[PDB]
């Protein structure tokens, strides 16, 4: 967490809000008014399993889960909002003028981790549902975020003993999800705020001692 | 401030302040002149006078922001207001050598800080800027090749006070210059280290080196005097 770091995921925030709301809330609205009839579980920690449930069961559970919703984000691509398109696009030339090889998949993944995968987690901090889904749902989504930043990242599991049985499913979706990057990658008291942080802005190596008097004239008020 | 007429000069630099206010009604004919003034007097003599100085500036800025004859535009008015902001400024208050005061305007109604011309050449450009502004707007002005001309004939001209200021602020205004103003000015460093075989000669020799600082960009591009300026400068480091 830097700086422009925090200014990418603003710029996500304010313009993709409801870029997300609309493309996760059905799919929610399907997992948890629908399929709460069955017993569903997504529980694929061996360790962590109830003796009733079956780890086979909740495996396919959580791919049948996880293609939707990567199905879903795939085929976004003409709701993408212009705004973010010229985000990750200028985030694309940006790194390529250092790393040109495989540039796109530092936009993939940031898009992913900072954006996606967030509002996965948590859709009611989010915004997104009115309230939090029943525990065994956020225990789904918890983990299929982690199978879709591995998709993203481009990375197979290799950490955990109990995902990698998904990684003949994330070693398919790679170039899926690469295809998407390439896609949307390629086209206040603001005296309050200066003059509290005016002292010594002149510390470099015209304009900042320039600044330094609008600062001065506008903060002190 | 030894001079024969310091007196007459420091009387109607106190008139100056005065009118300065009226001057609201006054400046369009004279700005140069009272710039020309101002370069002159900037932190000279007892600390009143100086502080008088300082407010002639400020009241000139402010008139010229409302002279009810003048039309100058809201980045031009802007421009003057950022600039009653910054000479308002602590920095501006060492520059016309005051020190330890609150208000210039309470001393207004020795320790000279001995004058260095660095703060005079940060006035002149902060002026320079000043009259730029307003010359965009006004083109039926002559104001600032009147003041290169004020400039050039006191640069120019024997006077051990008044020269070096004149050179400072001659470079600093100048638009255009010629390989004979260069002889003259370099000619007046040579005279000013002879002075030195025979502190003032100093000042002299450091405004002739702020001059040519300010001259240089001016000259034509295929001037030999570009590189014999380089020389020029390592002449004045060896100095010491």
């Amino acid at each position: 967490n830097s700086l422009a770091s925090k200014i990418m995921t603003f710029c996500f925030k304010v313009y993709g809000a409801t870029y997300l709301q609309k493309l996760l809330d059905p799919l929610l609205r399907i997992v948890i008014t629908s399929s709460d009839w069955q017993h569903v579980s997504f529980e694929v920690d061996p360790t962590r399993l109830e003796p009733s449930e079956s780890l086979e069961e909740n495996q396919r559970n959580l791919l049948q889960m996880t293609e939707k919703f990567f199905h879903a984000i795939i085929s976004s691509s003409s709701e993408f909002p212009p705004q973010l398109r010229s985000v990750c696009h200028c985030l694309y030339q940006v790194v390529s003028q250092r790393f040109p090889q495989n540039s796109i998949g530092a936009v993939g993944s940031a898009m992913f981790l900072r954006f996606i995968n967030p509002a996965i987690v948590s859709p009611y901090e989010a915004g997104i549902l009115d309230k939090k889904p029943p525990p065994r749902i956020e225990r789904g989504l918890k983990l299929m975020s982690k199978i879709l930043q591995s998709i993203a990242n481009h990375v197979l599991f290799t950490k955990e003993e109990h995902m990698r049985p998904f990684n003949d499913f994330v070693k398919s979706n790679f170039d899926a999800a690469r295809r998407f990057f390439l896609d949307i990658a390629s086209d206040l008291a603001l005296h309050r705020l200066l003059w509290n942080n005016q002292e010594k802005i002149g510390q470099y190596l015209r304009p900042f001692d320039k600044m330094a008097t609008l600062l001065a004239y506008l903060g002190p008020p | 401030e030894q001079h024969l007429m310091w007196d007459d000069i420091a009387i109607l630099a106190r008139y100056m302040l005065m009118l300065s206010f009226n001057n609201s009604l006054d400046v369009a004919a004279h700005l140069p002149y009272l710039f020309h003034v101002v370069t002159f007097l900037v932190a000279t003599g007892p600390l009143s006078l100086r502080a008088s100085t300082h407010g002639l500036v400020i009241n000139i800025i402010h008139s010229l922001c409302t002279c009810s004859q003048l039309h100058f535009s809201e980045e031009t008015k802007q421009v003057l207001r950022l600039s009653l902001t910054e000479f308002s400024l602590p920095k501006f208050y060492l520059l016309f050598g005051i020190s330890k005061v609150k208000s210039a305007a309470v001393i207004a109604f020795y320790e000279r800080e001995t004058f260095a011309l660095t703060s005079l050449e940060t006035v002149t450009e902060a002026l320079l800027e000043i009259m730029e502004a307003c010359m965009r707007d006004i083109p039926t002005c002559k104001w600032l090749d009147q003041w290169t001309e004020l400039a050039q004939r006191f640069a120019f001209q024997y006077n051990p006070s008044l020269q070096p200021r004149a050179l400072v602020v001659f470079g600093c205004i100048s638009k255009r210059v010629s390989h004979g103003q260069i002889k003259q000015i370099i000619r007046i460093l040579s005279k000013a280290l002879e002075s030195c075989l025979k502190y003032n000669s100093q000042v002299l020799i450091e405004a002739t080196v702020i001059a040519l600082t300010k001259l240089q960009p001016l000259l034509n591009k295929d001037s030999p005097l570009h590189k014999a300026l380089f020389w020029v400068a390592v002449a004045v480091l060896q100095l010491d």
